[PDB]
RNA sequence: UUUAUCCGGUAAAGCGAAUGAUUAGAGGUCUUGGGGCCGAAACGAUCUCAACCUAUUCUCAAACUUUAAAUGGGUAAGAAG
RNA sequence: ACAGAAACCUCCCGUGGAGCAGAAGGGCAAAAGCUCGCUUGAUCUUGAUUUUCAGUACGAAUACAGACCGUGAAAGCGGGG
RNA sequence: GUCUACGGCCAUACCACCCUGAACGCGCCCGAUCUCGUCUGAUCUCGGAAGCUAAGCAGGGUCGGGCCUGGUUAGUACUUGGAUGGGAGACCGCCUGGGAAUACCGGGUGCUGUAGGCUU
RNA sequence: GUUUCCGUAGUGUAGUGGUUAUCACGUUCGCCUAACACGCGAAAGGUCCCCGGUUCGAAACCGGGCGGAAACACCA
């Protein structure tokens, strides 16, 4: 009652026929895997931002203006 | 005794080398790959006829046995004793295997059939390529007929196809005919009983100070 | 006879060491574990204060490792202390004080920090460990590397580091090795640190030599007798010293120009001058024995 | 000539062998203790010997390294039993050399019925300045080609100082 | 059938080269790694601690961890059709920064370089790389020669 | 499919590079031997064979490798820059 | 010295021929080889990953993080070997 | 030129031997009052500074071993694809591409990183 | 061929866990005996089959072998 012990034949031709699809990688992922310590701070980091939003408006501004003058200056 | 040559003639597996892995080995039936007047010079003995295998076999250790005997026998009449050297050039060496035979008593009952195919040593045999030499022997170049035929006997212990040829090097050197007498007079090769020192404008100084001396 | 040991397999298969070994001057193992930087910083360095006593002259440096060769952001050796009036002695532990004391306040006049973590300042031989001040630079620090010293109680190296301790640096260092600890106990005299700085060592030998016999006075110490230096005195050389670093420790060099510039190495011979040598032998030998 | 190749002597070896352990080596302790002034290291059995009676990590000589003056002080007071006379073969491959005695009551020393007559080996390493280059921790390194004490400087060392005639025929 | 053991065939992957069996130099761990860099996975016999495994001993990935010691690192690996991309802890001793990247980079630092001059006068510059064209039409010349004459030479059996 | 770039230990090769086998001669009281033969005996003479090793040479290794391909496997070749 | 192919000592050579509880295999030197001091990182606790893969378990491992600690002048190193 | 301190890459650096050291250091050296360590101040620690480059090291030398390149072997061995090629078979021939290694010949012999000397 | 079992003094046979080796018999020497037996006192004798490995060490613990033995080789 003796048989076949593997083979890895037509295969090729299957877990290919569908594609071999180079795994669809986006733009932002998973913080999951990192050192807690890393996050721990990181989350820190983002959520004492709003705090210091009143300097990056006005601060903005003043790019905005000095780089509406740099252009209007080149007009 | 053992299969007849054909069965282990061709080179199918890689080489069993006896060795830890296989062990039981029996001895190798041949055991002097030179006889003669191996005590001789390069300088006295300058013919290095040469027996030349044409294709990709395996060769038994009881031909090359043969093979070497019956050179033994055709020079010595031809030279004399003193007035050659003969070498053969291929030491039985990977191993070759026999299943044990299929051992059954009359008519029999069992014998298990393929259940640990794997076999046995039985005894020993040479690779051999083509245009890779077998046997090699010097004389006097007088007596080249008498080197010629006595690998021509040789041919006939020793299965598939094969050429004799007359080398182009001193005797048993790699160093072309055409050449030693320069180059030992100068001393670019220094005798050394069989064979000769190839010796180079490289080491120290005091090592040459002894030549030219 | 014997066999070669040394064949051409020797050196085909001998694998050279690995070069500040062969001249047997770095654990590197050790280096490794002192130097390499963790990987949650990437650029900000790992400095080391680097302390060997040679024999005549203790250099401490503070060092920081760069993958071109370790950069060294300051250094002070012993040799240069003539300059704070100490002319003598100066490999020797109470030295290496002012040396690395030395190191520690060139330092910190650079990154502007002379003006704060003075460190102890009328020395006492105890824990001194700078706290870093808020709202301020934060201190320095350093991981001392003796290199190859068996540090046993008492060695200059770690002895040097209470100097640059002592200057307001703030390296992790235990007590447990500066002369004074005791083997059979477990604390300090910290009293005895008092002399151990200060080289009444030196002097108490300067005292038991010199009631016994003269001329190993002399012998053992001229320059102790030279240049006017006595015991009672040392105590408050060693105190100037630690004053006048401490009021000016900058490096000002010796400005260098001049040097005409021969070459009195020897030079590599050119292949020509090989390749005829034998040549020019071989020439010398023929015809000397196509004679005799 | 010569500035400070003053061939000198590092050290003394002294070793007595005695394959037994507890007393018979005790007391062999005792001598060296008495005629160096220093306590001597126990050696002990590299591995287990059948036809000898010792097995390994058991206690066997014991012995002792002097060095300085008393070094000199116990070479003289040593060959004076080989009344300043030695062989060729002594004078070794690396100018060391070697002479053993018999008996130590033959070195001024008093002889109690229990403590017997155990002689020893002496053995000494000559040096020169600047042999402690190998032996040193920092910046290690090898004593030259020359700075090595030949066989025959060696032996002419112990022929000027102990004037002995170092008699040849093995 | 084999043994799955994780170090199996690797007797002479992970096996230390020539002549270089000790101690690991250490520019080797004082370079820096930060999440984004490509790197490649190379398995050292010297450090066990923090090894890979021969199923990515040679390949590539980029770094999203770095912990004291160690790079987090996504790597992709084949497997039966489906290519997993995932996430190995790789010790630092067994990694390097590829410069695979680094023709591009350096071909970017040009075309930025290139479009910005050549801007102040308008003219189209060739920015875009080209397979390697046909040779062009040149001559060539023999001087005062006619060319060397081959023949095919004779056969004789050497031995 | 190119161009960069890593990765890779198979064919071949070598074995006068490691390990492992193995032929042969020159050479060597290396050592040492065990037999001779000439020697009471004597590295005395001369042989001889063991073993070792100094230059050599024959021939090999799947559970060797200094070298070391072809075929192969990662990445990368930008707007998420 | 007794001491002999082997005890004991001392010099020199000694890339690795040892050694590293074991099969091999990989690894190893002012180490991971050997000797001693101090000890419990063989401790308590979340999570992430690798390997066997279905990419399920178990086992074994890798990186981190939090406690409490040993060691060390210290950097680190250490959650069994 | 050169050295020391710390270094990077780890022999073009190793090894073997031969030659020369001006100053500063680097070393050799001299001793055990303390610290500390030993059987022994043989190594480590320390306090020194009476000598000399004896060696290291440094600097140089060798038709020197080695290592590192080049060549050669060699378009050889081996190989991707290819054929209703040969050959009883082993194997061999060609077409389309890729293409090693030894013996044998050559050349080279460590480059520099920061800090600090000396030759002012 | 496959699975077991042994081998130790001149012989038959004990023995241990890794320090050490026995019994009986045999035999050599005395004594007793007129002389042999028997009896009584003394004695010497193996690489623990050949090996390689482990180990402080092996007769004894692994692996290989060599010699002597035993036990299976069933449906047709
Ligand atoms: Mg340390
Ligand atoms: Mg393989
Ligand atoms: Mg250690
Ligand atoms: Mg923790
Ligand atoms: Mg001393
Ligand atoms: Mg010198
Ligand atoms: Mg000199
Ligand atoms: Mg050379
Ligand atoms: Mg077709």
């Amino acid at each position: 009652a003796k048989s076949k012990n593997h083979t890895t034949h037509n295969q090729s031709r299957k877990w290919h026929r569908n594609g071999i699809k180079k795994p669809r990688s986006q733009r932002y992922e998973s913080l999951k895997g990192v050192d807690p310590k890393f996050l721990r701070n990181m989350r820190f980091a983002k959520k004492h931002n709003k705090k210091g939003l009143k300097k990056m408006q006005a601060n903005n501004a003043k790019a905005m203006s000095a780089r509406a003058e740099a252009i209007k200056a080149l007009v | 005794g053992r299969r007849p040559a054909r069965c282990y003639r061709y080179c199918k597996n890689k080489p069993y080398p006896k060795s830890r892995f296989c062990r039981g080995v029996p001895d190798a039936k041949i055991r002097i790959f030179d006889l003669g007047r191996k005590k001789a010079k390069v300088d006295e003995f300058p013919l290095g006829g040469h027996m030349v295998s044409d294709e990709y076999e395996q060769l038994s250790s009881e031909a090359l046995e043969a093979a070497r005997i019956c050179a033994n026998k055709y020079m010595v009449k031809s030279c004399g004793r003193d007035g050659f050297h003969m070498r053969v050039r291929l030491h039985p060496f990977h191993v070759i295997r026999i299943n044990k035979m299929l051992s059954c008593a009359g008519a029999d009952r069992l014998q298990t059939g393929m259940r640990g195919a794997f076999g046995k040593p039985q005894g020993t045999v040479a690779r051999v390529h083509i245009g890779q030499v077998i046997m090699s022997i010097r004389t006097k170049l007088q007596n080249e007929e008498h080197v010629i035929e006595a690998l021509r006997r040789a041919k006939f212990k020793f299965p598939g196809r094969q050429k004799i040829h007359i080398s182009k090097k001193w005797g048993f050197t790699k160093f072309n005919a055409d050449e030693f007498e320069n180059m030992v007079a100068k001393k670019c090769l220094i005798p050394d009983g069989c064979g000769v020192k190839y010796v180079p404008n490289h080491g120290p100084l005091d090592k040459w100070r002894v030549l030219h001396s | 006879f014997v066999k070669v040991v040394k064949n051409k397999a020797y050196f085909k298969r001998y694998q050279v060491k690995f070069r500040r070994r062969r001249e047997g001057k770095t654990d590197y193992y050790a280096r490794k574990r002192l130097v390499i930087q963790d990987k949650n910083k990437y650029n900000t360095p790992k400095y080391r204060m680097i302390v060997r006593v040679t024999n005549r002259d203790i250099i401490c440096q503070i060092a920081y490792a760069r993958i071109e060769g370790d950069m060294i952001v300051c250094a002070a050796y012993a040799h240069e202390l003539p300059k704070y009036g100490v002319k003598v002695g100066l490999t020797n532990y109470a030295a290496a004080y002012c040396t690395g004391l030395l190191l520690a306040r060139r330092l910190l006049n650079r990154f502007g920090m002379d003006k704060i973590y003075e460190g102890q300042v009328e020395v006492t031989g105890d824990e001194y460990n700078v706290e870093s001040i808020d709202g301020q630079p934060g201190a320095f620090t350093c991981y001392l590397d003796a290199g190859l010293a068996r540090t046993t109680t008492g060695n200059k190296v770690f002895g040097a580091l209470k100097g640059a301790v002592d200057g307001g640096l703030s390296i992790p260092h235990s007590t447990k090795r500066f002369p004074g600890y005791d083997s059979e106990s477990k604390e300090f005299n910290a009293e005895v640190h008092r002399k151990h700085i200060l080289g009444q060592n030196v002097a108490d030998y300067m005292r038991y030599l010199i009631e016994e016999d003269e001329d190993a006075y002399k012998k053992q110490f001229s320059q102790y007798i030279k240049n006017n230096v006595t015991p009672d005195m040392m105590e408050e050389m060693y105190k100037k010293a630690h004053a006048a670093i401490r009021e000016n420790p900058v490096y000002e060099k010796k400005p260098k120009k001049e040097v005409k510039k021969k070459r009195w190495n020897r030079p590599k011979m050119s292949l020509a001058q090989k390749k005829d040598r034998v040549a020019q032998k071989k020439a010398s030998f023929l015809r000397a024995q196509e004679r005799a | 000539e010569n500035p400070m190749r003053e061939l000198r002597i590092r050290k003394l070896c002294l070793n007595i062998c005695v394959g037994e352990s507890g007393d018979r080596l005790t007391r062999a302790a005792k001598v060296l203790e008495q005629l160096t002034g220093q306590t001597p290291v126990f050696s002990k059995a590299r591995y287990t010997v059948r036809s000898f009676g010792i097995r390994r990590n058991e206690k066997i000589a014991v012995h002792c390294t002097v060095r300085g003056a008393k070094a000199e002080e116990i070479l003289e007071k040593g060959l004076k039993v080989r009344e300043y006379e030695l062989r060729k073969n002594n004078f070794s491959d690396t100018g060391n050399f070697g002479f053993g005695i018999q008996e130590h009551i033959d070195l001024g020393i008093k002889y109690d019925p229990s403590i017997g007559i155990y002689g020893l080996d002496f053995y000494v390493v000559l040096g020169r300045p600047g042999f402690s280059i190998a032996d040193k921790k920092r910046r290690t390194g090898c004593i030259g080609a020359k700075h090595r004490i030949s066989k025959e400087e060696a032996m002419r060392w112990f022929q000027q100082k102990h004037d002995g005639i170092i008699l040849p025929g093995n | 059938t084999n043994t799955k053991g994780k170090r199996r065939g690797t007797r002479y992957m992970f096996s230390r080269p020539f002549r270089k069996h000790g101690v690991v130099p250490l520019a080797t761990y004082m370079r820096i790694y930060k999440k984004g860099d490509i790197v490649d996975i190379k398995g050292m016999g010297t450090v066990q601690k923090g090894m890979p495994h021969k199923c990515y001993h040679g390949k590539t990935g980029r770094v999203y961890n770095v912990t004291q010691h160690a790079v987090g690192i996504v790597v992709n690996k084949q497997v039966k059709g489906k290519i997993l991309a995932k996430r190995i802890n790789v010790r630092i001793e067994h990694i390097k920064h590829s410069k695979s990247r680094d023709s591009f980079l350096k071909r970017v630092k040009e075309n930025d370089q290139k479009k910005k001059e050549a801007k102040e006068k308008g003219t189209w510059v060739q920015l875009k790389r080209q397979p390697a064209p046909p040779r062009e039409a040149h001559f060539v010349r023999t001087n005062g020669k006619e060319p060397e004459l081959l023949e095919p030479i004779p056969y004789e059996f050497m031995a």
